[PDB]
């Protein structure tokens, strides 16, 4: 499925996931499509950062989901 | 000296036309000359705004935006530390039907420079000139001055919306020139308030719990503002504007108060 990731500064990404996918996974996707670190990447999903080891699927992320994408500081 | 306060005037004709470029041209080459009298300009155009007729008191207050936007840094710097600037909370031209539908937006123009000129006394430098971008100021300020300083932002842009024009009202030469000026201003002052809110956004989830609670409000009062942008900005579009000059507010942190209310509930 297709996912959406959307930046403080305005781009919307688009990513290639299945439901299956841990937030880690998840991170190390933007990495390659962004070049963001997954360190200093926090993911929100319905008010809620999003933890490494749980799965898209454990947050109710479907296909057209956006995620938000906040930089942090190591 | 003499010639200053001379093209001054006629930067000012009653002549229902914009400020003309070789004047304004002029004046901004003044600012920048090595022994320019600032009082005495800025202290001419002060003068011009006593006059009785809104044509001419219109384009003094056209003439001294654009000098802060344009000219030497020291005119702004200089209105900023004055007592008292513009003066024009009572005016009323009653000479005709243009003078009393102008002297609402008179009187609202004159507050819009005076509260530019507090935002630059307060912060000390000027929202629309600083450096933009990942390593501008606006994005890499600190937490404390951060939060003392977008809500100087915010009052800048509220006295701007409050020109409240339509385009159906901009029906002359004159309004229109101010109207590009305002456009101009917002534009840049928004691109400020978006960058200091996406500072705040990023700093946020590592605040103290008293500095979220300023952080979330200013948040939620960054939301109410674009809303009255976007009607400012749909006003741009009607007068004809190149529409890639309007920005996309579509790509302004809009949808994350929910993240921060629930992580401000979590810090208690």
């Amino acid at each position: 499925m297709q996912i959406f990731v959307k930046t403080l500064t305005g781009k919307t990404i688009t990513l290639e996931v299945e439901p299956s996918d841990t937030i880690e996974n998840v991170k190390a996707k933007i990495q390659d499509k962004e070049g963001i670190p997954p360190d200093q990447q926090r993911l929100i999903f319905a008010g809620k950062q999003l933890e490494d080891g749980r799965t898209l699927s454990d947050y109710n992320i479907q296909k057209e989901s956006t995620l938000h994408l906040v930089l942090r500081l190591r | 000296g003499s010639a200053v306060s001379k093209t001054v005037c006629k930067a000012t004709t009653h002549e229902i036309m914009g400020p003309k470029k070789k004047h304004l041209d002029y004046l901004i080459q003044c600012t920048n000359e090595m022994n320019v009298n600032i009082p005495q300009l800025a202290d001419s155009l002060f003068e011009r705004t006593t006059n009785s007729s809104w044509v001419v008191v219109f384009k003094s207050l056209i003439t001294t935006h654009h000098l802060m936007v344009y000219g030497n840094e020291r005119f702004i710097q200089y209105l900023a530390s004055r007592n008292t600037l513009f003066n024009l909370s009572n005016f009323l031209d009653k000479s005709g039907l243009q003078g009393y539908d102008m002297s609402t937006f008179i009187r609202r123009y004159s507050r819009y420079l005076n509260e530019k000129a507090v935002s630059y006394r307060q912060v000390a430098f000027d929202f629309t000139k600083v450096k933009r971008g990942a390593d501008g100021v606006m994005r890499t300020m600190n937490t404390e001055k951060l939060l003392k300083t977008v809500p100087i932002i915010q009052n800048q842009m509220d006295a701007l919306l409050d020109f409240n024009v339509n385009s159906n009202e901009l029906t002359n030469g004159v309004i229109n020139a101010a109207f590009m000026l305002l456009f101009k201003d917002a534009i840049r002052l928004f691109a400020a308030y978006n960058e200091g809110i996406i500072n705040l956004l990023e700093k946020y989830f590592d605040m103290k719990k008293n500095q979220c609670k300023e952080g979330l409000d200013i948040y939620k009062k960054f939301l109410t503002r674009m809303t009255r942008i976007s009607e400012f900005l749909k006003v741009a579009e009607q007068v004809g504007i190149d529409r890639g000059d309007i920005p996309d507010l579509s790509q302004a942190p809009s949808s994350l108060l929910d993240a921060l209310e629930q992580h401000a509930a979590a810090l208690e």
